[PDB]
């Protein structure tokens, strides 16, 4: 009964996606310029970590970021000399994601341990301490960011998001509807709204203070790994397991763009885009960074300095640097 | 199955525009933002934290 | 037959050494992650035999035509030879005694294997070679015979001659030759009893290792321990005696510098490790 | 430059402070616990919220354990976490060969444990990996085996119903599932009442794996 009204909602809303689909954004792009062959170098390379790194997040500042790694430490460096300005021994060393706070006083954690902790970067005393611990998910932890000193939205691989209130510890808003592992999440520019890539090869689109999805969005035959809005907040772009990566506009309700090549067989582990969103880029299993164009798919560059599989990615808030850490245990500072 | 008959009816009644219009947005962005992107125009060494 | 084969067998050691013991160096500086124990054994080891390989070029010359560069450059030459020669094989029996406490010693050997490789390498491997220089910084004089000018190890007579070369033979093949035939044959104990498959292959691989080693180095010191016992008075026999002995020291004196150009095979190349390391370092 | 001075010698610190912490922790042993139906909290944790790690130490070896029982979401998505432990412990209940599992009537309880070992055992992060195999309920197991055939499990069983020989073909069966015999082992140990066996079983074999990674690390293959 209620599967035949589901099943002719979906084709409805097909047909109304479809019906948008006036011209696509290829036929339209090429009057515009190619980028030409970008080439970054590595300028700085951050040693220090053991293990496979999971994560990392660049600070507002441009500065200094934060890289979470298997061997249980939590370090934030200082990107413009290399110097560590801290180095946090974790209580369970199966980090997958770590956060930085857009004010700089707190960072993030988590992972298998179903637990997202908060570290005081700004003591009096001058050391880190644990600001709060934050439980309540039921599978692991993979992304967490910071809306701001107070409020952390984390994403699990119990299909679910929830919205904290890191004051009081508690569970503000759950967003469930998800099938698979919530593997990715990002915060919208205006922090009213975020999207969650899931391993049900499905996004969604959430708002932070109603609770419920607007949007869900589909095309990727498998997980999804990485999700990321684009500068403007009017779209984002999702990196899956089946070597693709694609561009979705929230207003279109649609896929605009995929970014695949048939040299590329392995999955995306991270995306991210430019200061403008012009590049789109993009980290792979196959040990390198790929950099795309947003506006014409084409490749227009490759980050290739790592050992292992490039895991973590990160833009500067100023676009002065792209960090890309990785499984070799390093991270490395492009520019 | 109600919650998601009524999820996808919400999500049905929503005000969808043109893939052109959305693309047009996104590029208008993208050149708009040209000069202010570090690694598309690379900056002067002199200015180069790195 | 003395001028054609010394510069020939001369020159394919130096091709092969400055190349093997290069391309260890190489693998190593271009490595980004962090060294292991048997990493820096590695570089020692590549940079020893690498200082004896750009020592043969001077004997190769010399085998064609004798001693012309000068009598600083003699004594600097002695000196490289003997860092070179003394601290290779010590090095190989400091492999020898970290490889034995990493087998045997498995779970509560981490420290001792890393304050025995820095700090012990330098004190008992660097050291007293540079202190057996000393000696070759005294006695190393260019002389002139009839006509020819021929520079080695001169010394006031046969007593210091006899004691030198014993002293050669004890540091270069004794001590050595005693902890690699002790680690490596005590190693192979362990692992001849069991029949996995990685195992048998680090079995065979010590057995190659203890192979390589005394053939290399058996027979040069055996001639030279004759010599020995024949200026000693010791052993009285005609002078062809002497003279087959001397063209037996001389034609195994190139097979023990086959060393350094074995080495790397033996301690670099055939390790799967390395090999994994090289790959991603040509990349 | 003296702030940047004092950021240089904080920075030396902490990197002194990790190089420390990180040789503390390459003189650890890590073991991964895996099981299909009791899912591995046996007597493996008794001998001595997502994942339970347990430290216990061990003739002069500190070993820490983690049980992943608890993480009901998807494998794939975080299995590589553990790719470098010393060994994997997979918990086997022998007396399951009769019994079904509850979520599928029609499936046999010992034919899921034979798939999680297989699935495990040839899974692309753990293919240096060795396991650690423990068989537990071996007096049930040789209770049970009187009154019911091992049938249920095993139809081409052309063996009498013995607890040894029966046993022996369980261990051969869950042995045959290797398809990487030259670069990985599976150990076996029969669980028993004394709980200071099965943790010297463990460590006997852990010395093993850390000798063979010690053969593989010193080049001597
Ligand atoms: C001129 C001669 C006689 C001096 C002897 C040179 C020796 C002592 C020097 C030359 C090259 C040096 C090696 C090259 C670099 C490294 C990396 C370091 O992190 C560990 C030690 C190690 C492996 C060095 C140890 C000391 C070394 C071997």
């Amino acid at each position: 009964q209620l599967r035949q009204e589901a099943e002719q909602l979906k084709n409805q809303i097909r047909d109304a996606r479809k019906a948008c689909a006036d011209a696509t954004l290829s036929q339209i792009t090429n009057n515009i310029d190619p980028v030409g062959r970008i080439q970054m170098r590595t300028r700085r390379t951050l040693r220090g970590h053991l293990a496979k790194i999971y994560a990392m997040h660049w600070g507002t500042d441009s500065r200094l970021l934060v890289s979470a790694s298997q061997d249980g430490k939590l370090i934030i460096w200082d990107s413009y000399t290399t110097n560590k300005v801290h180095a946090i021994p974790l209580r369970s060393s199966w980090v997958m994601t770590c956060a930085y706070a857009p004010s700089g006083n707190y960072v993030a954690c988590g992972g298998l341990d179903n637990i997202c902790s908060i570290y005081n970067l700004k003591t009096r005393e001058g050391n880190v301490r644990v600001s709060r611990e934050l439980a309540g998910h039921t599978g692991y932890l993979s992304c967490c960011r910071f809306l701001d000193d107070n409020q952390i939205v984390t994403s699990s691989g119990d299909t679910t998001c929830a919205l904290w209130d890191i004051e009081t510890g508690q569970q503000t808003t759950t967003f469930t509807g998800h099938t698979g592992d919530v593997m990715s999440l990002s915060l919208a520019p205006d922090t009213r709204l975020f999207v969650s890539g899931a391993c049900d090869a499905s996004a969604k689109l959430w708002d932070v203070r109603e609770g419920m999805c607007r949007q869900t969005f589909t095309g990727h035959e498998s997980d999804i790994n990485a999700i990321c809005f684009f500068p403007n907040g009017n779209a984002f772009a999702t990196g899956s397991d089946d070597a693709t990566c694609r561009l979705f506009d929230l207003r279109a309700d649609q896929e605009l763009m995929t970014y695949s090549h048939d040299n590329i067989i392995c999955g995306i582990t991270s995306v991210s885009f430019s200061k403008s969103g012009r590049l789109l880029l993009a980290g792979y299993d196959d040990f390198n960074c790929n950099v795309w164009d947003a506006l014409k798919a084409d490749r227009a560059g490759v980050l290739a300095g790592h050992d292992n599989r490039v895991s973590c990615l990160g833009v500067t808030d100023d676009g002065m640097a792209v960090a890309t850490g990785s499984w070799d245990s390093f991270l490395k500072i492009w520019n | 199955a109600r919650k998601l008959v009524e999820q996808l009816k919400m999500e049905a009644n929503i005000d969808r525009i043109k893939v052109s219009k959305a693309a047009a947005d996104l590029m208008a962005y993208c050149e708009a933002h040209a000069k202010e992107d570090p690694l598309l125009t690379p900056v002067p060494a002199s200015e180069n934290p790195f | 037959f003395n001028k054609i084969f010394l510069p020939t067998i001369y020159s394919i050691i130096f091709l092969t050494g400055i190349v093997g013991n290069g391309l260890v160096i190489l693998v190593m500086g271009y490595q980004k992650k962090l060294r292991s124990m048997t990493d820096k054994y590695r570089l020692h080891l590549s940079v020893a035999d690498l200082l004896f390989v750009i020592t043969l070029p001077f004997w190769a010359v010399d085998a064609v035509a004798n001693w012309y560069f000068g009598n600083f450059l003699c004594k600097a030459v002695h000196v490289i030879y003997t860092v070179s020669l003394y601290s290779s094989v010590l090095i190989l029996a400091f492999i020898s005694l970290d490889r034995y406490l990493a087998i045997v010693h498995a779970t509560n050997s981490q420290r001792p294997r890393k304050l025995l490789a820095e700090k012990v390498v330098y004190v008992g491997v660097w050291i007293p070679a540079l202190l057996l220089t000393i000696p070759d910084f005294i006695f190393a004089n260019v002389s002139e015979a009839d006509d020819r000018y021929i520079c080695d190890r001169f010394y006031p007579n046969d007593l210091w001659v006899v004691v030198f070369q014993f002293q050669h033979i004890m540091v270069g093949l004794i001590l050595p030759g005693i902890v690699i035939l002790s680690c490596y044959c005590i190693i192979i104990s362990k692992l001849s009893h069991s029949k996995g498959h990685q195992k048998r292959k680090a079995l065979k691989t010590t057995v190659i290792l203890i192979l390589a080693f005394f053939a290399c180095w058996l027979p040069y010191y055996i001639g030279i321990s004759i010599d020995s016992f024949i200026l000693l008075e010791i052993i009285k026999q005609g002078c062809e005696f002497e003279n087959t002995v001397h063209k037996w020291i001389s034609i195994t004196e190139a097979l023990a510098f086959f060393h350094c150009c074995l080495n790397p095979i033996l301690y670099a190349f055939l390790g799967a490790k390395f090999k994994t390391s090289a790959q991603h370092a040509l990349t | 430059s003296a702030e940047d001075k004092a950021a240089v010698e904080r920075s030396k610190m902490i990197d002194r402070n990790l190089r420390e912490d990180g040789e503390k922790a390459a003189r650890e042993v890590k073991l991964l616990l895996l099981g299909a139906g009791e899912s591995g909290k046996c007597t493996i944790v008794k001998q001595m919220t997502g994942i339970v790690e347990t430290h216990f130490t061990f003739k002069d070896l500190h070993f820490k354990m983690f049980d992943v029982t608890a993480q009901r979401s998807e494998r794939k998505k975080w299995i590589h976490c553990f790719e470098g432990v010393t060994a994997i412990i997979f918990c086997v209940a022998l007396s399951d060969y009769d019994l079904v599992l509850a979520e599928d009537e029609e499936m046999n309880r010992m034919h899921a444990s034979m798939k999680l070992f297989d699935s495990i055992c040839n899974n692309k992060w753990f293919t240096d990996t060795s396991i650690i195999l423990f068989l537990n309920k071996k007096d049930l197991f040789e209770e049970k085996i009187k009154k019911s055939p091992l049938t249920i499990c095993y139809p081409e069983y052309a063996g009498s119903n013995t607890y040894e020989e029966a046993a022996a073909y369980i261990q051969c069966q869950f042995e045959d599932l290797n398809k990487r015999k030259d670069t990985k082992e599976i150990y076996t140990h029969f669980t028993c009442s004394t709980d200071t066996k099965n943790v010297q079983f463990v460590f006997d074999a852990v010395t093993d794996v850390i000798i063979k990674n010690n053969l593989k690390d010193c080049g001597l293959f």
